[PDB]
RNA sequence: UAGGUAGUAGGUUUAUUAAGAGUUAAACCUAGCCAACGAUCCAUAAUCGAUAAUGAAAGUUAGAACGAUCACGUUGACUCUGAAAUAUAGUCAAUAUCUAUAAGAUACAGCAGUGAGGAAUAUUGGACAAUGAUCGAAAGAUUGAUCCAGUUACUUAUUAGGAU
RNA sequence: AAAAAUAAAAUCCAUAAAUAAUUAAAAUAAUGAUAUUAAUUACCAUAUAUUUUUAUAUGGAUAUAUUUUAAUAGUCCUGACUAAUAUUUGUGCCAGCAGUCGCGGUAACACAAAGAGGGCGAGCGUUAAUCAUAAUGGUUUAAAGGAUCCGUAGAAUGAAUUAUAUAUUAUAAUUUAGAGUUAAUAAAAUUAAUUAAAGAAUUAUAAUAGUAAAGAUGAAAUAAAUAAUUAUAAGACUAAUAUAUGUGAAAAUAUUAAUUAAAUAUUAACUGACAUUGAGGGAUUAAAACUAGAGUAGCGAAACGGAUUCGAUACCCGUGUAGUUCUAGUAGUAAACUAUGAAUACAAUUAUUUAUAUAUAUAUAUAUAAAUAAUAAAUGAAAAUGAAAGUAUUCCACCUGAAGAGUACGUUAGCAAUAAUGAAACUCAAAACAAUAGACGG
RNA sequence: AAUAUGAAUUAAUGCGAAGUUGAAAUACAGUUACCGUAGGGGAACCUGCGGUGGGCUUAUAAAUAUCUUAAAUAUUCUUACA
């Protein structure tokens, strides 16, 4: 659901300007790749699996009978007085979908501003979803995939 | 019309100045 | 507006100016009989006996035209052209006739900017 | 704020003061006749320090900021005389101290507002002989003598090129005493090369700058990977820069790996010529939908970009 | 105050800032671009020692917010490549720099 | 302009055509078809480009010039020939003019030119030398296509004197 | 530092044109309209050397030299936007200028000119046009949330896992977090419609004794009483509680009872995305108004009178018709307001109530929601908003300077008043909001 | 029947100057203003009915207070004592 998505990456924004070190996420498959990129790029100081009342400290088998209490939970970093992860916005959004060539995505990250998206910045995570699986556009570049650019972490 | 116009000579006046 | 109203018209207005010379119909001047020559009070702060003139088209429109410079020639019946742009104290009227065509003579003894007057070089 | 503005001399001069009538003069005047000095009776300015050249090989730039427009030193001890209240010419009450240690960019500085423009150094005619002969005889190429004596490629080709034509010109007697004259005075007038010089050498590692890397493209890698110019290279989808600089270092005509085969696969008739023929009819093989005026093509005649080139006659001619 | 340039030329990025009434998007330019934004914007990178920069104002356009806003964006709204790597422990290479190097 | 449609929407058959189809004509059935994502109606307009203008761009504007396509040759319908024409043909009628007064001829949106209208747009020019087109076995003939020149700062470009 | 001005003349050296010779190319088998061809060369020709080019020497050709020879730009502008500092004259709100702001009433940088200056330049200016110049927007208070909700289409949006496929979509299976169904347990007595009752007072009438003034107002005057105690009749209204708290989609809703309908929380089981929003459409919708029939105490448009006033078509007083009430309808409008559409996810605190649950050393304590108040952050033109007017997502409505105008015309609907829909021309460079400091306030 | 033109005839409105008759609004504007609707009046406006605040949140006391070693002891103290 990128409905889910918009409000994940609402969530994390508040949750950034409040300074809460642990916050916790809808347990999907989309938001464990979501999460586990972010995790992997250095925006998340830790991912772990746990309930709506904390992380898990033992490994917990998710089944129909808890799938409904389950939840991710993410901790944010902060340097030198400054949030690392500041801004989380979707790219392709729920009423307008945008699906992109390889060509295109990069023409986006070379500086061109494809279907009115602002080109890859400094520092900034693009993610691209194709076949059900995550990945940063750099490597959807790589791998010669067409995708749907999801969103664009800073 | 005396007092807003009165300043955009004197302003440019006082660039004036700056340059003496 | 939401996507689909933008979808189903909703947008943002176009900037372009608007014609201030409808009586010509797009056409840089047009050719007009004088009907009666008049003088005019400016709206105020403004004072002054500002010459202007009814003017017939040759496409049947009726106009005011201001006359500029110190002094014209012109009568009833007299043959004129009307040019746009606007006398901004006298309500009205919209348009210009130009000096030094048809039957209005270029102003008597105009030195500066003769072009804009009829005027013709002296020797 | 601006407004018009005479453009008075920024150093101090002395203005004019209660004037007769009929000079009608202005301070303009009195202040360039002020920086020339007195104008004798063959026409000449010896007064000025600038009205003769100098024949030391260092250029003699107006140098205004640093004499404060005292311009007049005497024609044959080069002592700076300044002018006083009787009139007259004279050795200046205090020595100008920004005058005696001037610094070695400056020297070579023509204009006092543009520190980037420097003057070129000329050639000694012994250095362009030695390239002349070292090419041409001793068969060594463009990249060796450029990397010899430190000078760019393109000059290399410039100067056997130019001795070419003195060679020439020497053998048929066309450089006259007054060429010669010339010459010698031009030659005195700038800084000699000398390739030993490590500054006085030319660059000889640039490259011409593309437009799809101008752009700043950034990429986050883990924090341990290497990242170097030929996987920069990758990413911009360029040729590396190194390989750049050797490709246009065997560009010279006499520079090693000039090659140009490649070319050589168009198929090319030459009619027949019979007595009488004018001239002759060459035909070149093309591909349809490449050869062609093409039908409906914009015509630029009435536009300020009409093109405008120049036939093998140099006569100008609409393209 | 210090503010952030890229290379010392350019800003890192691009910005877009809210101050007050004033909306300011501002873009990080190629080397020899110029100054390319409001006047008041163009004052201020002169002294700043920006070079190379691209802009819009929309909304409000008022001098003084203009020239408030733009202060604030260098130094509130940037990131050094630095302050990225190291919050994201991650290593931040900038390509072009790369192609010219040893 | 909110309802529109009655060959109208669909089915079956014949006629017609090289050929599908309510395309046209005839017959018989079914009650459909279109429409507030705008039907029907009215007004306006020749359309477009790897053309021109503009803008950072998406676009917007133009549709003269170059090129592509369509329509028309004073107006309407019809017929003949033909692979193809409701032909700048023929027939009849309409409007206007003309002379030969005939069931007549002409219609400059071919070139030049004239009057009119308009703010405003040119020579009643030269040549078939070139490139094409038509006729001819050829020799050749014809060509206001075309190529040239004339008029017009309408646009563009170059030049319209340097040193002292 | 007031220049005009290296500007002029003059000096040096050129080229164009002319003149002379020569002469391509468009075209060749031949044919050239253009054409008095372009170009080249400067006595012509030739030889040698000679990137080019240059140079020497030769044959003929004139008197040691060898055809001649130049250079007259216009147009707009100089207050600001907008480049134009060297000043001066005329005019005096006249004459005139003006794209916008404006200029001119005797020191005019703006009009008409001189000087000087700034643009562009065989063009310059001007008019008519095209593109660009802010939605990288808004709707509490500035243009703009539909009165409200229900719900159809939506070529609108919308859960989870797995497997395929031709892939952000489709299909299948599976799942329960959204959305619902039923029951259990506890809680509450409101909101609709209907029926049946109660209450204080008011007015009228009659009686009674008892009198002579009463009533009204700022003060007044107009129309066996007033007051008191009884009895009777009629219509309308609903004191305290009470906070509209709460309830209801909004409009609304507070004297009592009854009938019918709807409404809460938790738990158990069940369904398995069945949801959100909602054009069109539908329904409900204060007060006034209208149709028909009843009712009519009090109040009260109008009308007629009394006052006030210089006047008083008013404010105040009297008499008081429609109306206000009920029944059955029409109509669908309000500052129908929180001037703020609905839904979902989410974000830092305190206080106060309410509800459910938990515990006990039984009355508090601990939990989890809701409501309200004050705030952090954030947002904002600010005033402020504060769980939204914050961070996001989805859907609908609406706005694009003022005035003209919610007008005109047409259409649809209504018994009618009217309601909905809804322009353009002309004119102007205004117009509006928040906030600041004053001034003023019967 | 439509489209266009003129049109007897007739409706609405803007600007300009410029007086007149009142004093309706902005302060408690001297009767709180405005919204819807109805009636009436030279004109603004007046009156009835309900609604709104873009007017009254502008909101600010019926007062009353207590016992342990006042010091040879707390008050001092400078890295000390413990
Ligand atoms: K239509
Ligand atoms: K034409
Ligand atoms: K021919
Ligand atoms: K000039
Ligand atoms: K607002
Ligand atoms: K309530
Ligand atoms: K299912
Ligand atoms: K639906
Ligand atoms: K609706
Ligand atoms: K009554
Ligand atoms: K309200
Ligand atoms: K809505
Ligand atoms: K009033
Ligand atoms: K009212
Ligand atoms: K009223
Ligand atoms: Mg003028
Ligand atoms: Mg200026
Ligand atoms: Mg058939
Ligand atoms: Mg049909
Ligand atoms: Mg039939
Ligand atoms: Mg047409
Ligand atoms: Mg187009
Ligand atoms: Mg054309
Ligand atoms: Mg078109
Ligand atoms: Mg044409
Ligand atoms: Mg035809
Ligand atoms: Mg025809
Ligand atoms: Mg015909
Ligand atoms: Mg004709
Ligand atoms: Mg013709
Ligand atoms: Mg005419
Ligand atoms: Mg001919
Ligand atoms: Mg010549
Ligand atoms: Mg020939
Ligand atoms: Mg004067
Ligand atoms: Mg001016
Ligand atoms: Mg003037
Ligand atoms: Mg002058
Ligand atoms: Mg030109
Ligand atoms: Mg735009
Ligand atoms: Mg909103
Ligand atoms: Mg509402
Ligand atoms: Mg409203
Ligand atoms: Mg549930
Ligand atoms: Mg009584
Ligand atoms: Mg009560
Ligand atoms: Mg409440
Ligand atoms: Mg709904
Ligand atoms: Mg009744
Ligand atoms: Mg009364
Ligand atoms: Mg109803
Ligand atoms: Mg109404
Ligand atoms: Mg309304
Ligand atoms: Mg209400
Ligand atoms: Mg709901
Ligand atoms: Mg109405
Ligand atoms: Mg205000
Ligand atoms: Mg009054
Ligand atoms: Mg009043
Ligand atoms: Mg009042
Ligand atoms: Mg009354
Ligand atoms: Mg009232
Ligand atoms: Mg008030
Ligand atoms: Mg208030």
């Amino acid at each position: 659901s990128l409905v889910k998505l918009a409000n994940t990456c609402a969530h994390l924004q508040n949750c950034s300007k409040v300074r809460v070190a642990l916050t916790s996420i809808p347990y999907t498959k989309l938001q464990l790749q979501f999460a586990y990129n972010l995790y992997q790029q250095g925006f998340l100081s830790s991912l772990q699996k746990g309930s709506t009342m904390g992380p898990d400290k033992d490994f917990v088998e998710v089944t129909p009978d808890n799938i409904s209490t389950r939840r991710l939970w993410v901790g944010l970093k902060y340097r030198d007085n400054k949030p690392v992860l500041s801004s989380c916005k979707l790219i392709s959004k729920p009423n307008s979908r945008i699906h992109l060539p390889m060509e295109d995505m990069k023409k986006l990250c070379s500086g061109v501003t494809i279907r009115n998206i602002k080109p890859l910045q400094p520092g900034e995570l693009i993610l691209v979803r194709a076949h059900n699986n995550i990945m940063d556009i750099n490597e959807a570049i790589s791998k010669k995939l067409d995708g749907e650019v999801l969103c664009r972490v800073k | 019309q005396k007092a807003r116009k009165a300043m955009e000579s004197y302003n440019e006046l006082e660039d004036s100045l700056q340059f003496d | 507006a939401t996507l689909n109203q933008i979808k189903r018209g909703s947008g943002p207005p176009r900037r372009k100016k608007i014609s201030t010379a409808p009586q010509l119909d797009q056409c840089p001047q047009r050719k007009g009989v004088v009907l009666r020559v008049m003088v005019l009070k400016p709206k105020k702060p403004n004072s002054a006996q500002r010459k202007a003139c009814r003017v017939r088209l040759t496409n049947g429109n009726v106009v005011s035209a201001y006359i500029p410079g110190e002094g014209h020639d012109a009568q009833e019946h007299s043959i004129v052209y009307v040019r746009g742009g606007r006398c901004q104290d006298l309500p009205g009227v919209k348009y210009h006739v130009i000096r030094g065509a048809g039957d209005l003579s270029g102003v008597v003894n105009r030195i500066s900017s003769r072009s804009k007057y009829g005027a013709k070089k002296p020797s | 704020f601006s407004r018009r503005r005479i453009a008075y001399p920024f150093y101090p001069f002395k203005k004019l003061g209660r004037q007769h009538p009929k000079k009608h003069d202005t301070n303009l005047k009195t202040a360039m006749r002020q920086f020339l000095g007195p104008k004798n009776y063959k026409g000449e300015y010896v007064m000025n320090k600038y009205f003769t050249v100098p024949t030391n090989h260092v250029p003699n730039y107006i140098k205004p900021d640093l004499e404060r427009g005292q311009s007049l030193e005497h024609p044959v001890t080069k002592k700076p005389l300044q002018l006083r209240y009787d009139g007259t010419l004279g050795p200046p009450p205090v020595e100008n101290k920004r005058l005696q240690n001037i610094f070695k960019d400056r020297l070579l500085q023509p204009f006092p507002s543009n520190p980037h423009c420097k003057t070129n150094y000329v050639l000694s005619p012994q250095l362009k002989q030695s390239i002349f002969e070292e090419i041409t005889v001793e068969g060594l190429s463009a990249q060796q003598v450029s990397q010899k004596y430190g000078l760019k490629i393109p000059r290399v080709e410039a100067i056997v090129k130019l001795v070419s034509v003195e060679n020439s010109w020497n053998r048929r007697n066309r450089v006259s005493s007054d060429l010669k004259t010339m010459d010698e005075t031009l030659y005195r007038m700038f800084p000699v090369f000398d390739s030993d010089a490590s500054f006085k050498r030319e660059n000889l590692s640039e490259i011409p700058v593309p437009q799809k890397t101008l752009a700043s493209r950034f990429l986050t890698i883990a924090e341990s990977e290497p990242f170097g110019p030929v996987d920069a290279a990758h990413v911009l989808e360029l040729e590396p820069a190194v390989e750049t600089l050797r490709n246009l270092s065997t560009v010279g005509e006499h520079s090693s790996g000039h090659q140009q085969s490649t070319n050589k696969n168009t198929k090319v008739i030459y009619g027949e010529l019979v007595e009488g023929e004018r001239s002759q009819y060459k035909f070149t093989n093309a591909k349809v939908g490449k050869v062609g005026y093409r039908y409906g093509s914009g015509n630029r005649d009435n536009k300020k970009d009409r093109r405008i080139g120049f036939n093998k006659l140099g006569q100008m001619v609409y393209i | 105050k210090e503010i952030p340039r890229y290379e010392n030329r350019t800003i890192y990025g691009d910005i877009d800032f809210r101050y007050h009434g004033v909306k300011l998007h501002l873009r990080s330019a190629k080397p020899g671009f110029g100054l390319r934004v409001n006047h008041v914007i163009f004052e201020i990178c002169e002294c700043a020692g920006i070079k190379d920069l691209s802009g819009k104002v929309y909304k409000s356009r008022n001098d003084m917010n203009i020239a408030k806003g733009t202060i604030e964006a260098f130094t509130k709204a940037q990131k050094t490549l630095d302050e990225v790597a190291l919050g994201r422990g991650k290593k931040l290479v900038d390509v072009r720099k790369v192609y010219y190097s040893s």
